[PDB]
């Protein structure tokens, strides 16, 4: 149990705990009444009124295991509904940031701790923030640019939040998931509701491309295949609730993850198509049909490499001519027209595979004649009508074993009109690496020419992206949006 | 706060063949009823105005059905020999009647005591008869003298137009909708010609061959006309005087085709072919005369038949058979004291300054299973999943979703061999689908992870155990061979 | 609907004219807390298990109480309920509370500014109705008490100022199917209080009942009496009795029933003489059904069945 | 040409460094049921309760006095304990906010219209433990603030009275109990209770409940959980 | 209407209004300009106010009521200040005031003049040939209070000094109810339930012209130097008359008409309009009492005009916290799918004795009932000579139907597991010509898949299960 609060008669007890229910016990026939769907665990509860008119609750958010998401609740006692809803924007960290700690249960589990549980995962998680090099916090954070609203994957939901105002407007969940159809006690905790790890938006606005993976029980026969989800929703601009028109289940076949996704532009199909890519090295084209109100496997390349390292990314010309696929030691370059490598009748050496010395993180190319990729140990800066290098910068003794793969496609964008911003973190050290962290943004043009501009930021930067009115946004630990502009 | 989630229904990935609203539509079309005549029935044709009825050809005799009873309302039998042609007009009025005898007889419908008019064709016996769509007062005949008359009601004793131009056994003729004056015929030659009833007319305009002998021309579009005879069809167009294409995917020479258009349906045109096997085909111009959907009724079929666009009611198709057969398959559609102490709940607040409602509407009623799992009565709920009544996707749904709420052990923690072997029952008969499998596994695993030793003392579980490794053995045999298909798939590729 | 009439003697204007969807309006009733002086809730209710409370300029605020925090089994509907005052005498704060009907004997008890079960008080037989009574006890503090009537006769005294205890009972002398008690003479429903110091206690207690009888009691001689006698036993109804009033001063006993068209009574006390000049047989009423009295004008309004509400005046006040 | 600025912020600046209070709801209703007032970890958000949006925006960096003590870029340390309705110095203004953070500072400013940026500020005495709590009933206030010397903390309590000067804060040292680890407050603000581990040196079962009144001394009341306890557990 | 009687001050800033509540009139003043909750009622329920005047140091007005005294009200401290009480117990019929200098006709034709600094009635008088009185004014002659004017269907010219009527213009045949002084020697009188005012020239005794309303003419008010009168109209309208007093020539119609129309089609009514020079204020009520006000500019406005206000005539109930159905705002939207299709990457789209004539029969004709009973055969003899004398992209749909009828019914794969391997056997060449055999076996190769992926676990099920199988059977 985690709130008891009295009436001011003494006759009722509101109590709280870790089932998300808040039980109103009238102490004189013993007798109760529940409200049994919160969106979260209750930590306090409190009446407000002279005569005990409004309920006053904290909630935990604790689905984000990450990061600790309050929530402030008011409501009326007459009708028992939501007077008042306040909240901030809920991140999902790589992992706890400062001090964020489980509340208290009978278990120690993945979402919980024991009390001798408690003092050795404080003790644990402070010795692992000063050990390890690991500390990456990269959040999947994308923009709607048709209302400039920012949607936040939270664990299997959205948060739909619009920074203008500084107010959360929508929160929506897409699994057949457990968050709110029922509470969760001590043995339930270990089980976890879907992960939905990928979320984009076609340049249209109006098709929704998601990527979950589930989670079966553990200590069964089935525990180990990690189902691969992928769904595509609509949504209207009069509308906030985003509706699901297709399923999809194991893209690839089986067990395959398909982590790298990317959508179309409008030059091709008034962008409503997909570029999925997994470790194998397959590439899928999906495009919404004309006929059918769904979409369809229209073009797929289909290696099967017996190795697998899910360091793969791909980027797409603005004319939809080729694909560049950023994968381990490798660059290739794809045609469109037959998903064949870039054939060059007159081979003047612009070939289609590319030798690099790690493994690939990101590749954007910034016009039809700039490209820079960002591979585990460096940055290097080309061009495309030449095959002719330009600039190369060390990733090395700041991109040590900071991160793992994908964490700089999602930290690094890039912007059709004032080139590349990328980031650093770095922390202030007293004799062990100190808590307190310290970025850099910087600001380039036109493949690394000269730096627009460097600012450093006297505490942790974990995403940073562009809104298209031309301003670069960038999130804190806490959950504080800054934008650069001009 | 929030609401109860319904429970999300497991959808299965799609299957090949998946069921489309146009054969959900097709499937609607239900309630197939049989009715006898005593010779082979030869035309149909549903009246136009009001579409509550249809006329059928038959020996000696023409009939009069309804739509909403399906049943005889007129008979016409002032005959000699047998029939050949009955077309309503298109103000739903007058019938005519081709007869054996060379006249032809057309009067009015809904009085079948009287003989309007007795127009005598050529001393052969008439094969077609036909009315007007956009003239009120034009009739068409075609007999076995190899000459079609146009006919006005004004001159009863003579022909208007005496249209001829033909080679064998002229046997269908049709108008286009758009021009009132073309006229296309079909003969046994194939080459169906295009005249005009303005020009002298003897002389076509212009012809398109087809080969084997066309048995039918519908003028499907104002554009588009279709030539039904012989195996396949072939559907032209007019302005471009040339097949825009053709379908050769019917067993035997097709017998009927019929066209309607703009009604309520998710296919918003459709083109029934019928081709003596009971087979009736149903393509749509929309999709190039693409295969949409199929009946098949026994006995080979001489007509078919549809309700019109308008037919504000019940939709109907009708396929008389060679036998005598028509299938109607319809698609269907306190006291003054007490009334003045509660006569204001009628009032719905039209006229008042503000309107408030909080209302909920009434949702489906949960199941068993879904109140069950709601109310975490877990083992009842595997219970009420394995009741005998109980669908096999929707037991499959419950599985899932016990499985991935809760744990399979609290599921079945407290159970005895009497509530065990349901379970088992429910696994032997579904072991053997691809959708299940891994699902049963998991469950079977754990249950037998759970009661080892029990198995051991209860004797007829045993026995479930040993058929159960018969059948798993077979979905070994089954899955080894398939890899090997695969393996020989891969090898053909 | 819920229409609130602006009222005059030339011009009865609508202020405002609320349409709830799907909610049939059996009783609604004005109320003003007296701590606050601000508050101007209206409660509604007919036979479905909701009640709405509207709060008191174009958007309205409904809020509605559905659920009973001990029991959803006492009482099939809201149908009839009363609103009344009451003292918390620990702390010396005032609220309002709503008394309900249940299905045999239950009478629930709702905090009212939030829709609290309070408390309940369970009479035997059959409840056919109560009434609030106040009681003044020094300056700044009273206490209210709960007057409900059974079926057979019976009436029960609780007092809700500490929790539900029957302070006593007596039964009504003769009465065999009672249909309405009514006190009157102080500071009641129908002529509430603007404060705490002028709560008055009520001066006297009438019973009506289906034979068209309405037995009139003086408070002062009842509670010693323990078993009273009615000071008048008025008759002049020979059908069941559904409104019993007082005047906003205790001098007028209107008695209405709902059977017959034209069944208006109104009786002069103390003297327990009905009224002979009004109404006449040329009077306006048809089947009376609903009384109010104006709480200071003199004012008279009848609502009838016919949807009609007339509004007389008396001239004396 | 490219300036970076601070637009949105989130999480409410819950009180998660106390730990041991039942009570961290910070964030209070005004006199009038009007509006609602929640100090976040970056701003202070006052919205109307019936449209239920954000009216008033207080930002710490767009303030002087709240960015050199709360936009602190070195120690997140200083956090908001308590918001006060009244102001602590004139009896009965209506608009004012009082705010004291984790450091004994108070704030004294003005919603409803423009905030002037010149805040009354105070710094009350005897700041070397940390803030923890603080109330009042009429007149007099009280405050608790957590002492250190077994991982435990002691809480003293004074009470804290105002305008004999501007800076004169007195305080009147109430009293002190030691390593006490579940402390709660009534709903009036006028009694406590809390445990200790003195009884787990004294005896077997490891804490004991002790309530005390704040303005008063009418219950001051000890008992052990071992006579809560039962046998079963 | 409910108002009972309303006057606004000079310049147009507040109006003051008495409106019965209750059978006790209560009289409110509102500001016009951009509520005042305060009220003053009267404490009997017989008096009523009858003549209500406003006074500009304390503003202030004057109330002849039924009792037969003068109360002089201030509003600021909402106090009635004095009474200034006649001695007669009669009706003050009709008030007016300048400067200190008051006036009042009481109905039993008794003139008074009273002293407001004197706080005193200087004079009772009574005078012949007036045997009803209920309007009057004093004209503005400066400082000089002299020669007044009183009317009721007769207007009289009557003196102070003099003390006898002078002049008399023929009035009307109701009584007189507007009676107001333009200018110098001009001046309107308007009767009840009457459309013609009258402009009366003084000096000449005469009639200088004649106005006409559409209707009944309730409320009068005129502009500083007669330019403007506005009249507000009993059906409810404003009609205005833009430079009366200039040259059929005799009566004059309004020159400019200005109703008020709510959104939904009602016509709201008007009363007590004020026009200032270039500015005009509109007064009506918006509530069953509460005064609502508009101001426009009567120049730029055409000559016939509707002002629209929004009444909330069929509004529903929008609330803050409820969502437009079912549910709330801080309701979380759960997830559902609906008839949303659910797709795995594998389907791939836009990318003798033998039976052989039977089986070609079936394929250009696709029966499936006739399919069903040509595939219920088993013979393995049989199923290699058809397949050997079948036709090779008959035999490719042939191998669809059989991948199709297997996702169907996957109990009936059984005797059909051996069909496609012989169909892969005798046309295994046809399928290495034809270009598309992903598009043309992609639901034999999904199903086929499908298998192959339920084979592992599977055996793991087989392991545990002879593994209890033999563990029961040794013990």
């Amino acid at each position: 149990v985690l709130s008891l609060s009295f009436s001011h008669d003494g006759s009722y007890l509101l109590s709280g705990g870790w089932e998300k229910v808040m039980s109103l016990w009238q102490l004189e026939t013993n007798s109760q009444q529940f409200l049994p769907r919160l969106n979260g665990i209750i930590i306090d509860c409190q009446v407000l009124g002279p005569q005990g008119n409004y309920y006053s609750l904290i909630l935990q958010m604790t689905e984000n295991n990450s990061n600790s998401d309050y929530q402030f609740l008011l409501l009326n006692a007459s009708d028992l509904t939501s007077k008042l809803s306040i909240n901030g924007p809920l991140p999902v960290f790589n992992s706890t940031i400062k001090h964020i700690q489980q509340p208290i249960s009978a278990m120690n589990t993945k979402n919980s701790n024991s009390i001798t549980s408690l003092n050795h995962s404080k003790k644990k998680q402070s010795r692992k923030l000063i050990k390890s090099r690991r500390q990456d916090f990269t959040t999947n954070v994308e923009i709607n640019p048709i209302n400039k609203n920012l949607y936040f994957p939270h664990i299997s939901a959205v948060q739909i939040f619009d920074f203008y105002k500084n107010e959360q407007v929508n929160y929506q969940y897409l699994t057949s998931g457990v968050n709110n159809s029922m509470g969760k006690v001590r043995f339930e905790l270990n089980l976890q509701d879907p992960i939905i790890t990928d979320l984009k938006f076609t340049k249209d606005g109006q098709w929704m491309i998601t990527y979950e993976i589930e989670y079966p029980p553990n200590d069964l026969l089935s525990s180990k295949d990690l189902t691969h989800i992928l769904k595509f929703w609509t949504k209207n601009d009069n509308e906030t609730n985003w509706n699901l028109k297709t399923k999809v289940i194991n893209p690839h076949g089986i067990s395959v993850p398909i982590t790298k996704i990317l959508p179309s532009p409008r030059s091709v199909n008034n962008s409503q198509g997909c570029l999925t890519a997994d470790n194998n090295g397959g590439l899928k084209f999906w495009s919404f049909d004309s006929h059918e109100s769904n979409w369809c496997l229209k073009k797929i390349s289909l290696p099967n490499f017996n190795h697998f390292s899910n360091s793969v990314s791909l980027a797409w010309s603005q004319d939809g001519s080729l694909i560049f696929h950023g994968f381990d030691d490798k660059l290739q370059i794809l045609d469109f027209d037959t998903f064949k490598k870039f054939e060059s009748l007159e081979n003047t050496k612009t070939v289609s595979e590319f030798t690099l010395d790690s493994e690939i993180q990101t590749v954007k190319l910034i016009n039809d004649t700039n490209l820079i990729v960002a591979t585990r140990t460096t940055l290097n800066a080309i061009n495309l009508l030449r095959g002719q290098v330009i600039n190369s910068f060390d990733l090395y003794p700041f991109v040590n074993g900071v991160y793992k793969n994908g964490h700089m496609d999602r930290l690094i964008t890039c912007d059709e009109r004032t080139g590349n911003i990328a980031l650093v973190i770095n922390q202030q050290l007293t004799d062990v690496p100190t808590i307190n962290y310290k970025s850099r943004i910087i600001i380039f043009d036109s493949d690394l020419s000269t730096k627009l501009g460097n600012f450093t930021h006297h505490e942790y930067i974990s995403w940073i992206g562009w809104n298209y009115d031309t301003d670069f946004i960038f999130l804190d630990i806490e959950s504080t949006l800054g934008v650069v502009g001009t | 706060s929030t609401a109860r989630p319904r429970i999300i229904t497991s959808k299965a990935p799609l299957l090949p063949q998946q069921t489309t609203p146009e054969q959900r539509y097709w499937r609607q079309y239900t309630s197939a009823q049989l009715v006898k005549e005593h010779n082979s029935v030869t035309h149909i044709s549903f009246n136009p105005q009001h579409p509550h009825d249809f006329a059928v050809t038959s020996s000696t005799r023409v009939q009069i059905f309804s739509s909403r009873t399906r049943q005889v309302i007129k008979t016409f039998s002032r005959f000699k020999d047998v029939v050949y042609s009955a077309s309503f007009r298109s103000d739903g009025k007058l019938l005519c009647a081709g007869d054996a005898t060379g006249l032809v007889s057309v009067y009015d419908s809904y009085n079948p005591r009287t003989i309007l008019l007795s127009i005598n064709a050529s001393t052969h016996p008439t094969h077609v008869t036909k009315f007007h769509t956009q003239d009120n007062k034009i009739l068409a005949t075609a007999s076995d003298d190899r000459v079609t008359r146009l006919w006005d009601i004004s001159n009863a004793y003579e022909p208007q137009l005496e249209l001829t131009g033909a080679t064998d056994y002229v046997r269908t003729l049709s108008f286009i909708p758009a021009a009132p004056h073309l006229v296309a015929t079909g003969s046994y030659d194939g080459l169906i010609r295009l005249y005009d009833t303005r020009s002298s007319g003897s002389t076509p305009i212009y012809s398109l061959n087809h080969d084997q002998p066309v048995e039918n021309v519908i003028a499907v579009s104002p554009t588009q006309i279709v030539s039904c005879g012989g195996n396949n069809f072939k559907v032209w167009d007019l302005t471009s005087n040339k097949k825009l294409y053709e379908r050769g995917n019917f067993n035997k020479a097709v017998t009927c085709l019929d066209y309607v258009e703009n009604f309520d349906s998710p296919m918003q045109s459709a083109l029934i072919a019928s081709s003596l096997d009971g087979h009736v085909k149903v393509f749509d111009p929309l999709d190039n005369f693409q295969v949409k959907f199929g009946w098949k009724f026994s006995g080979p079929v001489l007509s078919c038949a549809v309700s019109p666009s308008t037919a504000q009611g019940n939709r109907h198709l009708v396929a008389g058979l060679s036998s005598g057969l028509l299938a109607i398959r319809t698609k269907k559609k306190k006291s003054n004291n007490f009334q003045r102490m509660m006569r204001g709940s009628e009032y719905q607040g039209d006229q008042e300054h503000i309107i408030h409602n909080d209302k909920v509407r009434s949702q489906r009623r949960m199941r068993a299973f879904e109140r069950n799992i709601n109310q975490f009565k877990w083992s009842e709920a595997l219970d009420n999943a394995f009741v005998p009544g109980m669908a096999k996707e929707l037991t499959l749904t419950v599985l899932q979703e016990l499985r991935k709420r809760g744990k399979v052990r609290v599921a079945l923690y407290g159970r005895d061999e009497s509530t065990l072997e349901p379970l088992l029952n429910w696994c032997l008969k579904g072991i053997e689908d691809v959708r299940s499998a891994s699902i049963v596994a998991d469950w079977v695993a754990v249950v037998l992870e759970l009661y080892g030793n029990t198995l051991e003392s209860s004797p007829v579980l045993q026995e479930l155990m040993i058929d159960l490794k018969t059948k798993v053995r077979h979905e070994i045999h089954k899955s080894k061979e398939a890899q090997r298909i695969e393996g020989m798939l891969q090898l053909l590729t | 609907t819920l229409r609130i009439y602006h009222i005059d003697g030339k011009t009865n204007h609508l202020v405002t004219s609320l349409h709830l969807v799907g909610s049939p309006i059996q009783t609604c009733t004005f109320y003003t807390s007296l701590s606050n002086q601000n508050q101007q809730n209206i409660f509604t209710a007919g036979r479905r298990r909701y009640m709405h409370s509207w709060d008191l300029s174009q958007t309205a605020k409904i809020e509605k109480f559905s659920r009973l925090y001990g029991h959803e089994s006492t009482q099939r509907s809201f149908e009839n309920f009363k609103v009344a005052h009451l003292q918390n005498s620990q702390t010396n704060s005032v609220h309002g509370i709503v008394l309900l009907q249940g299905n045999n004997g239950w009478i629930n008890i709702l905090h009212s500014t939030s829709g609290l079960w309070l408390m309940g008080c369970k009479i035997e037989g059959v409840i056919t109705d109560f009434c609030i009574d106040y009681q003044p006890i020094s300056r700044g503090k009273f206490r209210t008490i709960l007057i409900a009537v059974n079926a057979y006769g019976e009436v029960w005294e609780f007092d809700l100022n500490k929790n539900g205890h029957v302070i006593r009972r007596w039964k009504d002398q003769g009465g065999v199917g009672i249909t309405k008690i009514q006190v009157g003479g102080g500071t009641t429903t129908t002529c509430p209080a603007l404060q705490i110091s002028k709560i008055k206690q009520n001066r006297w207690l009438a019973v009506g009942s289906e034979s068209g009888f309405v037995n009139l009691y003086d408070r002062n001689n009842a509670m010693t009496s323990s078993t009273p006698t009615p000071v008048a036993a008025l008759d002049q109804l020979t059908t069941t009795i559904s409104n019993l009033q007082f005047s906003p001063d205790g001098q007028i006993l209107c008695m209405a029933s709902r059977a017959v068209k034209d069944a208006l009574r109104l009786v002069h006390l103390p003297s327990c003489s009905v009224f002979s000049n009004w109404p006449t047989s040329g009077t306006p009423l048809g089947k009376v059904t609903s009384v109010a009295f104006s709480p200071s004008g003199g004012l008279l309004a009848v609502g009838n069945e016919q949807g009609k509400v007339r509004l007389w005046k008396l001239n004396h006040y | 040409q490219y300036k970076l600025s601070v637009v949105s912020g989130g999480k409410p600046a819950l009180n998660n460094l106390s730990s041991v209070t039942g009570n961290k709801n910070i964030a209070r209703l005004s006199q009038d049921q009007r509006n609602y007032i929640i100090p976040f970890n970056n701003q202070i958000k006052v919205y109307s309760v019936e449209t239920r949006q954000c009216v008033k925006t207080l930002k710490f960096a767009n303030n002087s006095l709240l960015s050199g003590i709360f936009l602190q870029e070195e120690e997140n340390n200083e956090s908001i304990v308590k918001i006060l309705l009244g102001d602590i110095t004139v009896p009965q203004q209506a608009h004012l906010i009082t705010v004291f953070t984790n450091n004994g500072h108070v704030i004294v400013l003005n919603y409803k219209g423009k905030l002037v940026e010149s805040p009354k500020h105070f710094k009350i005495s005897l700041a070397d433990e940390k803030l923890a709590n603080v109330f009042h009933s009429e007149g007099n206030y009280r405050i608790l603030t957590t002492f250190k010397d077994n991982s435990l903390q002691s809480y003293r309590l004074y009470a804290l009275t105002f305008d004999d000067a501007k800076k004169q804060f007195e305080v009147a040292h109430q009293a002190e109990w030691h390593n006490v680890i579940l402390s709660n407050i009534s709903s009036n603000g006028k009694l406590l209770a809390h445990m200790c581990k003195d009884v787990s040196t004294k005896d077997h079962e490891h804490k004991s409940i002790s309530v005390v009144s704040l303005f008063d001394d009418s219950v001051n009341l000890s008992f052990p959980l071992g006579s809560i306890l039962s046998s079963q557990t | 209407s409910p108002v009972l009687q309303s006057a606004y001050d000079p310049s147009g800033q507040y109006l003051c209004y008495v409106t019965v509540a209750l059978d006790k009139q209560r009289v409110g003043v509102q500001p016009t300009q951009r509520w005042n909750e305060n009220f003053l009622y009267l404490e009997d329920s017989k008096l009523k106010v009858t003549c209500l005047k406003w006074v500009n140091d304390t503003v202030a007005i004057i109330l002849g009521m039924n009792n037969g005294e003068i109360w002089l009200y201030s509003v600021l401290a909402n106090e009635v200040t004095y009474k200034f009480t006649t001695g007669n117990s009669y009706e003050i019929k009709d008030i007016d005031l300048m400067g200190n200098q008051l006036w009042c006709i009481d109905s039993s034709d008794a003139f008074y003049q009273f002293d407001l600094l004197q706080f005193k009635l200087l004079q009772h008088f009574r005078i012949n040939n007036c045997v009803q009185l209920n309007k009057l004014t004093i004209v503005p002659a400066g400082d000089s209070v002299a020669q007044l004017l009183v009317a009721s269907h007769s207007i009289s010219l009557i003196d102070i000094e003099e003390k006898k009527v002078v002049m008399t213009f023929p009035g009307h045949v109701s009584p007189v109810s507007t009676l107001q002084v333009i200018t110098n020697e001009f001046f309107i009188s308007g009767a009840e339930g009457d459309r013609f005012l009258n402009v009366y020239d003084i000096h000449s005794g005469m009639t200088k012209c004649v106005l006409v309303a559409e209707s009944d003419i309730k409320e009068l008010s005129h502009s500083g130097q007669a330019d403007s009168i506005a009249v507000t109209t009993e059906d409810g309208s404003l009609e205005i008359f833009v430079d009366p007093l200039v040259s059929g020539n005799k009566s004059k119609k309004s020159s400019k008409k200005i109703q008020i129309v709510s959104k939904d089609g009602r016509k709201v009514p008007i009363y007590n309009a004020f026009i200032n020079k270039d500015l005009l204020n509109v007064s009506w009520l918006q509530n069953a009492t509460m005064p609502y006000f508009k101001n426009l500019q009567w120049r730029e406005i055409p000559n016939e005009y509707t002002v629209e206000i929004s009444l909330n005539w069929n509004n529903k109930n929008k609330s803050a916290d409820r969502d437009l159905h079912g549910k709330d705002l801080a309701s979380a939207t759960n997830y559902v799918e609906g008839n949303a299709r659910v797709t795995s990457g594998d389907n791939f789209k836009h990318v003798t004795g033998t039976v052989t004539v039977i089986l070609s029969q079936a394929l250009q004709s696709n029966d499936h009932s006739l399919l069903e009973t040509v595939l219920n055969n088993r013979d393995e003899r049989v199923i290699r000579d058809t397949i050997f004398r079948l036709k090779p992209a008959l035999a490719v749909i042939l191998l669809e139907r059989l991948a199709e009828r297997i996702a169907r019914q996957t109990h009936r794969q059984g005797p059909l597991n051996v069909w496609v391997k012989w169909c892969l056997i005798i046309h295994g060449g046809y399928l290495v010509s034809i270009p598309n055999l992903m598009s043309t076996l992609s639901s034999l190769h999904s199903t086929l898949k499908r298998r192959s992926d339920l084979l592992p676990r599977l055996l793991a099920l087989d392991a545990r299960l002879d593994c209890t199988i033999n563990k029961f059977k040794t013990l």
